[PDB]
């Protein structure tokens, strides 16, 4: 089992540079397979094309992580990650995520600013922009988010009347979290394989709305007509014209099973349409020392 | 208790716990047999497991 | 000894202070809080004594 | 590397400890060491309802471990690592099968609580195993328990729409690979309802995406095939409201599926190679 895995330049990396690169050390990189261009994710998230955050969670996912563990001048090591081996992991990440208690850490793309996680080579012409290392519920509202900001901007667009534009963009907004709200980078078009990610999740949507349980439906006119729970206070005591014309029917046995069945088959699919991206299961993070040991989940 | 018109043949398993005599020949078989690895598998620090 | 209780709102087995801070009935209450009476009305550590 | 865990017990033990720690060297607990927090014995505390979302993002959280030897102190287990493979034993109180089944799931015991529970007086740890059973027999009890309680609840509210005599007679008899097996019975409640409002917020979610999605590719065949299928009554009313409400009701929708998406997901996913009938043991790695 190596792990030694240097990657060798082609030209010198000048000083400025190195204090920069032992700033960060012990954060996360993706590999290629080293050549000066592909090793990172400037290869993928350039200048050039939008900040796109599917593509970029495309080249992340299909291809291993690694991490950062000496900078030399005209060379550089990095350590892979191979499963069932115990990874330290520094948080050195410039919007800070305390993991207290300490889930399952998930690898992102910097969808909160190109600018923090850069770093500026000059010796060549390729920039480097590291990956956002988050635990896992603040990471899937984070995609829920940009999934929602990348179907909602068209359709907000679409609209003759757009007198709110602005109103996604703060509704959105920051990421939700106790301590400290941190604003991300909000693309307007969200471009090929986002869209890709759309249809396949709108297929399985209309897919799965082909069978809906009768059953919940009862309930939750049951709890209409009862007190109004705090998770009802998204309806504001209201009964919509759907939810009260798909329960002209009976409530019976026999759809209920084939129709949960169906439903198990579908969302263990959406489960790993999901399981989105090489994530760390986390045991034994050490605060004092800001350590997160981590083995391949 | 009037007879049908067909006849039935039934048919039933009847599982059975037997013993059954094992011979052999003289020289039959060849064991080679090597001498045992010892592998300390549990290096507990009350008693080790080999 | 010359009277029963102080008060007797707490001192009986049904009482409103021992139904605020009873082990019997607090199993609707949040588990984590502190609660210096709980040191008093309950009954198992009453009865540990 | 010894995995082994060592665990120091409080006090002093006795028989049926023995008895029952001879019943439960096979089956297998959760981690967080401290002898309060072994397993799932801070989410089964009665002061608290057991919950099924909390327990089993606790289970999903801490690591897994296989009990080994308990002394009169010392509570000798091992943990699970990807790595190797370790054996594993049913020691369950169901008892329910394993005929080669090549994936496995761990879920909290939803046919008893106390079945899986054992107590201990002079050690108030009351620790407890999560049942481990074969992925068809777990997706169908947890099918066959939700829409128990879901018209367990719907009867509550109103009676004169389910019965139970039709329901006993289907959802309560799981039946995999021959075997016919039979199960009859606040966690499963909120549970139903987490479902309960997904399976109400998908409609409009669903029209939303689609009516998003729908002329993307301007002429495809594979997005008017999804579009010819589903429903005509469902496509009709989603313009009449605002926006921030919508919005607030898409980010609710997208949080709860991918808790439940995660949830039917079988959790701490086993895997079996082969099976020992007269034993009653299998081998097994993580996966």
């Amino acid at each position: 089992m190596d792990l030694k895995v240097v990657v060798s330049l082609s030209s010198r990396l000048y000083t400025d540079e190195i204090a920069k690169m032992q700033q960060r050390i012990g954060c996360i990189l993706p590999l290629a397979s080293q050549n000066v261009q592909g090793l990172g994710l400037g290869q993928v998230y350039s200048l050039e094309t939008v900040p796109d955050y599917v593509s970029m969670y495309n080249y992340l996912s299909d291809c291993t992580l690694a991490v950062l563990d000496e900078v030399s001048v005209d060379s550089l090591i990095l350590t892979k990650i191979v499963p069932g081996q115990t990874y330290a992991i520094k948080n050195k990440y410039q919007p800070f995520f305390q993991w207290h208690g300490t889930g399952s850490l998930s690898v992102m793309p910097p969808v909160f600013g190109r600018e923090h996680a850069t770093v500026k080579l000059e010796s060549n012409d390729v920039d480097i922009v590291f990956p956002m290392v988050l635990p896992t519920p603040i990471a899937e509202e984070v995609l829920q988010k940009i999934l929602l900001f990348n179907v909602y901007s068209r359709v907000v667009m679409q609209a003759p009347g757009n007198a709110d534009m602005l109103d996604v963009h703060m509704h959105l907004g920051s990421v939700s979290y106790l301590g400290h709200h941190y604003e991300l980078a909000l693309p307007e078009v969200p471009g090929p394989l986002g869209l890709a990610l759309l249809d396949n999740l709108s297929l399985y949507f209309c897919i799965m709305v082909t069978l809906l349980p009768r059953a919940s439906m009862r309930l939750v006119r049951g709890l209409i007509r009862h007190e109004h729970h705090d998770l009802l206070n998204l309806f504001q005591e209201m009964v919509p014209d759907e939810i009260a014309r798909i329960d002209l029917d009976d409530l019976s046995v026999a759809d209920d099973l084939s129709r949960m069945r169906v439903m198990m088959t579908y969302l263990q699919s959406l489960a790993s349409l999901f399981n989105l991206g090489p994530r760390l299961a986390t045991a034994a993070y050490s605060q004092e020392t800001l350590t997160a040991t981590c083995w391949l989940r | 208790k009037i007879h049908p018109g067909v006849a039935m043949t039934v048919v039933r398993t009847d599982e059975i716990l037997s013993e059954n005599i094992l011979f052999s020949s003289r020289a039959s078989t060849s064991m080679f047999i090597g001498t045992p690895n010892v592998s300390r598998r549990e290096a507990r620090v009350d008693a080790v497991t080999f | 000894e010359y009277r029963s209780t102080v008060n007797p709102w707490a001192s009986q087995l049904g009482s409103l202070g021992d139904i605020m801070y009873n082990s019997s009935y607090r199993q609707t209450a949040v588990p984590g809080l502190y609660s210096p009476c709980r040191a008093f009305f309950n009954k198992e550590e009453l009865l540990r004594n």
